[PDB]
């Protein structure tokens, strides 16, 4: 496949 | 709306150096690749350069590479033409275009033809070695009878009316066609009917030597 | 027209299916806006995205801009209680939440609809004067540093940050985002710097409308919302700041060709591969970086993938482009490492630039693109609607990079094919740019350096030119060929006419002793999907560790061989989940409902007639084996729900009894496992959407006939359709189970109040409760006493019975949260009998509204009925029954409820505490009670033969 | 690089393909009336904004077609194909003029005697005729003379040619066109 409180 | 100027087009000769600007409105030079394309008086489409202001890339045609140079002025807005060597070659109508899609990678392999929507109305160069004014001879006439000029011996483009642009009918100006004295030459016929032997009373025009004649 | 608003744009461009209504405007001061009227929305939700993020931080404040998002919550000089942004919207069926990444500091909430302005207002306070209270600074600067905590052994963000730090240390993508005690209270306290004034001083300075973006939704027509914004953010300042770019790269010559070797806390194998690229963000329309990506990423047959997994290298690859700021990119393939895997990870190398070349030979395919921005058009025209919370968000992002008229569109449409840029990105990615990272526990000892921030054990070395070139003269490989045609693409999306004997909830369509088919059209969103549920129950599945083992196996190696094949699918919009449960099997599938019966058969009778291939047979057995070692790592919250649930239910096997029962499985073991677990089978499905009456009847029919012909399967028994009940706790009672997390240096604690079995009286009994005390748990033990970053509170629910839960993550011992928690508990029952019944009957509104709040998708409403279905109390009209006994609640029905149940001295109180400790721990405030004597749980399963077992919960329908 | 027909004559409403020929696998259209600049018809298959749907981008193997369906009388012009190349090149077609067909029609031929010249220089012209092949010989020898013709008639779409040409002179026109019976000639000599 391919890519995708505080981050 | 997008629209591309040219200037510094006019009269000039070997030896000699001249410099097209083309002034781009509506975009950025930055983005978009700029092209050089020159039209020679009747014959087809000539490419002549073409540069990437963004990937910094230029290119040339074989028919000219060490007397012409491309560059682009990034704040201006401006694409440059220096013609710095010319022949008579190089006499021709000169339009300066857009690609149509931004940022074309100028390194590829493969050659993709994108359109090239916006282009200027160009500027016209033309390279001389002499101004002469025209040598004006006349036709004589024997149901209808054609009259006329002959604008022997001028040189580039010459303007030929009749009688104040009243008379239109049949005025067929021919095309001026190079003779091998280095000279131009052309003649204007037109027709009228055999009951005119009256007569309701041709006028040449070449300003590059200020040349109105009347015969 | 008018002063406040520079422009209108015009026509937001949206999917033909979305009914809502959009207008995009951009205000006097540079605030970029987007209304969204939405009539029917019951939750209205607003947001705002600041374009500055962590990589703007001061060189000696590291993550202020985080810091300062923390802070802007607790206060503004209009509203300055500390709480009072999150009590309103805790009053009124809303939430809040935020984030700051690179780039961005990103605001949310949503609220109910009839008080979108009086929690906007609040809002907009947040950018026109926070206090910045430092009583609040010096308490909240220890969530930062619990939130970082719970992270520090954590692989992801030790990944993440050593990335990071093994660039150029002066350029900003080095820094840490985060931030902690010592960046932010310790050193500045050393080197004297006014922590506070330096946070007014960033607002001033970053926090300018010129960099802002809103996005309100509401029931509010498009002209009111318009006035609604123009009021309260008309006037946030402009400062006219410069959006900070990033041009040069952080990986420049001297960090290329680098070779990096790391040691990871979890047993895990991974290969980063990585290419710096330029900032691909301005070519988003022909978007070629996602093209480059779709091919290198691909696991259909003949991609890179298929033949690094069929010889057993790798099992999972992920390629594409990655975000990194304005200015710089990356492209990375990141891969799984299998035991022998790691030994050849150059040879790994080789294969992926030898399927570059072979892209490079064949050249960019118009073809390719095509089907792309074909799919796309279709995914956004059928796009489901999203929760109004989250779409505000993400649109608020995104109002930055595109044109009022494209956001809603811009990230999925895809117009001219580019294959000139497709060129230009694929030409970077070459041998003299890769960047190769190995993380192995076959490193630990090896290893010269330490990232500082997170400790991470690894070393830089120099990729010998030596390899490189064989990488550059890459042949090209023959099992390598680009994808084939797209067969699964849909082309019937029509809606089929709603049936005249259609039903508002699922109904029971098939009974037989075999199965039990649910089906209900969708009447609410008229999109061509179908959600199809599908429960196999087996008593030989869960009997013991062994069986329960092979279960899993046995999925894993069916989902591994269909996986080359589903890939096709899932991007043709149609997905599936195969797991097992503690009760059989789980399949679901979701998507377009054109070629499901293709899709469903071809997992049936591949599921019936396995064969298995046993290469692959003890690689996933040896994932399964690191995967049930890998617990150890993981968060000590999740500890304390894990040994909850193991104590609580009849039945349950320990992660130590499955690894120990897992050397125990063999192949010839595990084949004789599956026809016997398929041989007895119970069918209990769910089908919703776009299909008829007879179609579901159809598909469940075939299914079975499937089974019957390749697996031989017969019904089961109704005696032998028994599930699993819970632990009954004596009245008066305290049962304390104790452990320890040997990695992470936090504690974690657990506090299940027991209360009775689920019924309307007591679920909205509880809920009711949970709703009162929602917001003051936060407040009380995470904003003020500072326990932890993770607090949370609410219901528990589990095999029919309920409770009321504390979850806490601290670095105090877990018998001081127990007192705080307790002390807290009287604080709040004072706060009842204290509390105006218009301050209760705004509680019951809230609670009603949080549960009368409709489905936006269609899977989101088929959750529900398979809510109901698997919990086997099948109440299809749980929400309106239940929130017309929540309306007939007073005071005292939940003060007497609290005086029975949960006080510290009730006469039915049941406790249960799970206390895990830190990796190094032995054995102003309200005053907690004196807590009985707690029974200390030494052994799980005598624990369980002492208590009675609760009965469990009828079925709404006799059948 | 080689575009055929160099020349091309049908009336409006009639059906127009032109043929392109080739390296890069595609190729694009321009459109140029006389004097002033080229516009773009077509791109990559895909036309131009603007332009109408009757111009088609073909392409057979080797050779790429412009076709239009149903000729306008505001399509009689020039057109060039244009080749994008590897080195960021870009080469043109020497192009294909599209005229108007109408009916043959027969030259008013007449003839001029050369104040004065003072260097001999007479006429011969060829007023109002189609096609525009034509054979012009004088009372002679090689490339003495250039021959101009002019570009149709705005009225009546008609061509008109004039065969130019002191040795030979004070020493001493036959045209053989389609249009005419057979060889008609004026003639004048002193
Ligand atoms: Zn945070």
């Amino acid at each position: 496949g391919i890519v995708e409180y505080q981050l | 709306e997008v629209q591309l100027v040219e200037s510094g087009g006019g009269l000039v000769q070997p030896g000699g150096s001249l410099r097209l600007s083309c002034a781009a409105s509506g975009f950025n030079v930055s983005s978009y690749s700029i092209h050089w394309v020159r039209q020679a008086p009747g014959k087809g489409l000539e490419w002549v350069a073409s540069i990437s202001s963004y990937y910094g890339s230029t290119s040339y045609a074989d028919s000219v590479k060490g007397r012409f140079t491309i560059s682009a002025d990034t704040s201006k807005n401006t694409a440059y033409l220096q013609m710095n060597s010319l022949r008579a070659e190089d006499t021709a109508v000169y339009y300066c275009a857009r690609d149509r899609v931004m940022y074309y990678w100028s390194f590829s392999k493969y050659g993709y033809p994108y359109g090239m929507d916006y282009w200027g109305q160009g500027t016209l160069v033309t390279v001389f070695n002499q101004i002469k004014g025209p040598s004006v001879f006349p036709l004589a006439p024997s149901g209808t009878a054609a009259l006329g000029c002959l604008v022997k011996d001028y040189f580039e483009p010459v303007t030929v009316s009749w009688n104040s642009g009243a008379l239109t009918s049949g005025v067929h100006t021919f095309p001026a066609v190079l003779q091998s004295s280095g000279l131009y030459s052309l003649s204007s016929v037109v027709t009228v009917p055999s009951s005119s032997l009256g007569t309701q009373t041709c006028n040449v025009n070449h300003k590059p030597s200020n040349t109105k004649v009347d015969k | 027209n008018n002063p406040a608003i520079k422009r209108i744009g015009n026509h937001i461009t949206k999917s033909p299916e979305d009914k809502r209504e959009y207008r995009g405007l951009e205000l006097a001061n540079g605030i970029k806006v987007l209304l969204i009227s939405d009539p029917t929305t019951d939750k209205s939700s607003a947001a705002l995205d600041v374009h500055i993020g962590s990589l703007s931080d001061p060189p000696n404040i590291a993550g202020l801009s985080h810091f300062l998002q923390h802070m802007l919550f607790l206060g503004t000089k209009k509203y300055p209680k500390e709480n009072e942004y999150s009590q309103f919207l805790s009053e009124h069926a809303g939430s809040s939440n935020a984030f700051t990444s690179g780039e961005h500091t990103n605001y949310y909430f949503d609220v109910s609809h009839e008080h979108l302005e009086g929690a906007l207002d609040r809002f907009a306070q947040f950018f026109l004067s926070p206090l910045f209270d430092e009583s609040a600074k010096d308490r909240e600067v220890n969530a930062v540093d619990s939130e970082h905590e719970k992270n520090v052994m954590n692989d992801a963000w030790r990944l993440f940050q050593l990335e990071k730090a093994t660039g150029n240390p002066k350029h900003p993508f080095s820094k840490f985002g985060t931030g902690n005690k010592y960046t932010l209270e310790t050193r500045p306290n050393q080197e004297g710097i006014d922590v506070r004034q330096e946070l007014l001083k960033f607002h001033s300075a970053y926090y300018s409308s010129n960099l802002m973006a809103v996005v309100v939704l509401g029931r509010e027509s498009l002209d009111d919302l318009t006035n609604l914004v123009v009021k309260l953010f008309s006037e946030v300042e402009n400062k006219n700041v410069p959006l900070p770019e990033f041009p040069e790269h952080p990986f420049q010559e001297e960090h290329l060709k680098q070779l990096y070797k790391i040691v990871p806390i979890k047993d895990i194998r991974n290969l980063y591969v990585t290419f710096p690229i330029p900032d691909l963000q301005k070519y988003y329309k022909s978007n070629p970086g996602h093209y480059l990506g779709h091919l290198i990423g691909h696991e259909g047959p003949g991609s890179l993938l298929s033949e690094l997994k069929s010889k057993g290298w790798v099992n999972t690859l992920v390629g594409g482009q990655k975000e990194g700021a304005r200015g710089f990119m990356f492209f990375i393939i990141n891969v799984d490492l299998t035991e022998e895997g790691l030994l050849h990870v150059e040879d790994i190398i080789l294969h992926m630039f030898q399927y570059i070349q072979k892209l490079r030979a064949e050249g960019p395919q118009e073809w390719v693109f095509q089907e792309l921005k074909d799919l796309n058009a279709v995914a956004f025209r059928f796009k489901d609607k999203e929760r109004p919370r989250g779409y505000t968000s993400k649109i608020a992002g995104i109002l930055h990079y595109y044109p009022l008229e494209e956001v809603l569109t811009a990230e999925y449409l895809l117009e001219e094919f580019r294959p000139d840029l497709i060129e230009m990105v694929l030409d970077k990615l070459r041998p003299e740019n890769v960047r190769v990272a190995i993380v192995s526990k076959s490193f630990e000892g090896k290893t010269d350096r330490t990232e500082e921030w997170y400790g991470t054990q690894y070393k830089q070395e120099a990729i010998p030119d030596e390899v490189i070139k064989k990488w550059q003269n890459a042949d090209l490989n023959g099992k390598f060929k680009l994808p084939t045609k797209n067969e699964f693409i849909p082309t019937n999306f029509e809606i089929l006419p709603l049936e005249k004997e259609a039903t508002p909830y699922p109904a029971l369509i098939k009974d037989t002793a075999m199965s039990k088919l649910w089906f209900k059209q969708d009447d609410k969103f008229f999109l061509p999907k179908a959600n199809l549920n599908f429960e196999f129950f087996s008593p030989f599945a869960y009997v013991d560790p062994l069986h329960s083992n092979m279960a899993y196996l046995y999925l894993e190696l069916l989902k591994d061989s269909l996986n080359e094949y589903a890939y096709a699918a899932e991007l043709a919009g149609l997905s599936y989940d195969l797991q097992n449960t503690i009760y059989g099997m789980y399949l679901s599938v979701k998507g377009y409902n054109d070629k499901q019966p293709i899709l469903l058969k071809k997992i049936i009778e591949k599921m019936a007639t396995f064969e298995i291939d046993e290469k692959r047979f003890e690689i996933i057995k040896e994932a399964y084996m690191r995967s049930l070692n890998n617990f150890r790592a993981e968060q000590p919250h999740q500890h304390a729900m894990y040994y909850l649930r193991l104590l609580m239910t009849e039945v349950a096997w320990t992660k130590d009894e499955l690894k120990e029962a897992l050397d125990d499985v063999t192949l010839p073991r595990l084949k004789a496992f599956i026809p016997q677990l398929l041989s007895r089978l119970h069918i209990e499905a769910l089908l919703h959407g776009n299909i008829t009456k007879q179609a579901a009847l159809g598909i469940m029919q075939m299914v079975e006939d499937t089974l019957i012909e390749h697996a031989h399967t017969k019904p089961l028994l109704p005696s032998q359709l028994v599930r699993y009940r819970e632990v009954q706790l004596p009245d008066r009672g305290w049962f304390v189970y104790q452990q320890r997390n040997e990695v992470h240096n936090n504690s974690g604690i657990e506090i299940y109040y027991q209360t009775d079995m689920q019924s309307t009286s007591e679920n909205m009994f509880l809920e009711l409760f949970a709703q009162i005390i929602s917001e003051p748990a936060f407040n009380t033990l995470r904003t003020k006493e500072q326990l932890g970053y993770i607090v949370f509170s609410g219901p528990r629910r589990a095999n029919g019975i309920q409770g009321l839960r504390f979850i806490i993550q601290s670095e105090k011992p877990p018998h001081y949260l127990e007192s705080r928690v307790e002390a807290f508990l009287i604080t709040m029952e004072k706060s009842i009998e204290d509390m105006t019944e218009e301050a209760f009957q705004k509680h019951i509104q809230a609670l009603a509204i949080r549960r009368l709040d409709k489905p936006k998708k269609l899977s989101a409403e088929s959750a529900k009925y398979w809510g109901e279905i698997i919990s086997q109390q099948y109440n299809f009209d749980r929400d309106n029954t239940e929130v017309a006994y929540l309306k007939t609640l007073t005071k005292e029905d939940i003060i007497k409820f609290y005086k029975e149940m949960l006080a510290v001295d009730a006469p039915r109180r049941h406790k249960v505490s799970v206390h895990v400790l830190a990796r190094e721990m032995d054995s102003n405030l309200s005053q907690a009670p004196a807590l009985p004597q707690p029974e200390v749980i030494q052994n799980m399963t005598e624990f369980k033969r002492g208590l009675p077992l609760f009965p469990l919960v009828k079925p709404h329908i006799n059948f | 690089m080689t575009q055929s027909p160099s020349s091309l004559s049908a009336s409006v409403g009639d059906r127009v393909t032109i043929t392109c020929r080739a390296v890069s696998s595609a190729v694009a259209w321009y459109q140029q009336k006389p004097g002033k600049a080229p516009k773009l018809l077509i791109y990559s298959s895909s036309l131009y904004s603007g332009v109408p749907s009757r111009f088609s981008g073909s392409r057979s193997g080797t050779d790429f077609t412009l076709t239009i369906s149903s000729l306008q009388p505001e399509d009689f012009a020039t057109y060039y194909c244009q080749q994008s190349s590897p080195s960021f090149l870009i080469t043109f077609g020497q192009g294909t003029k599209v005229e108007i067909k109408r009916t043959v029609a027969a030259p008013s031929v007449f003839i001029f005697p050369p104040s004065q010249l003072k260097t001999a220089s007479v006429v011969c012209l060829l007023n109002n005729f189609y096609p525009r092949e034509a054979k012009v010989q004088w009372k002679l020898q090689s490339g003495n003379s250039q021959e101009s013709v002019t570009e149709q008639d705005s009225k009546d779409s008609t061509y008109s040619l004039s065969s130019t040409l002191k040795a030979d002179y004070e020493k001493h026109c036959e045209v053989t066109h389609q249009g005419l019976s057979s060889p008609v000639t004026k003639s004048f000599n002193r």
